[PDB]
């Protein structure tokens, strides 16, 4: 009769250990960042 | 009473090992930095 709760209470902690374990680097592999160009401030600068 | 030859013993109470002892006399029986001072802007701005 308890089994039901069992599995409810199974289901409950594995979702929280799923969650543990999860990245947005896996989920979204497009994910963007901060790419520039380099410019003519590099090369004064460098100059200098 | 009980002061003997001119000594005052008068101020007295009258009335595993188990070793034992005699009465009246016991033997056995913050701030983080700013960038100046810190060494860029003093080796830089190309403006």
């Amino acid at each position: 009769q308890l089994l039901p709760l069992q599995k409810a209470v199974r289901g409950h902690v594995l979702q929280f250990e799923w969650h543990q374990n999860s990245l947005l680097t896996n989920t979204h592999p497009n994910f963007l960042s901060k790419i520039r160009n380099i410019n003519v401030q590099d090369a004064l600068l460098t100059n200098q | 009473x009980x002061x003997x030859x001119g000594r005052x013993x008068x101020x007295x109470p009258x009335x595993x090992x188990t070793x034992x002892v005699t009465x009246l006399x016991x033997x056995x029986x913050r701030x983080y930095l700013r960038f100046h001072x810190x060494x860029y802007x003093x080796x830089x701005x190309x403006x």
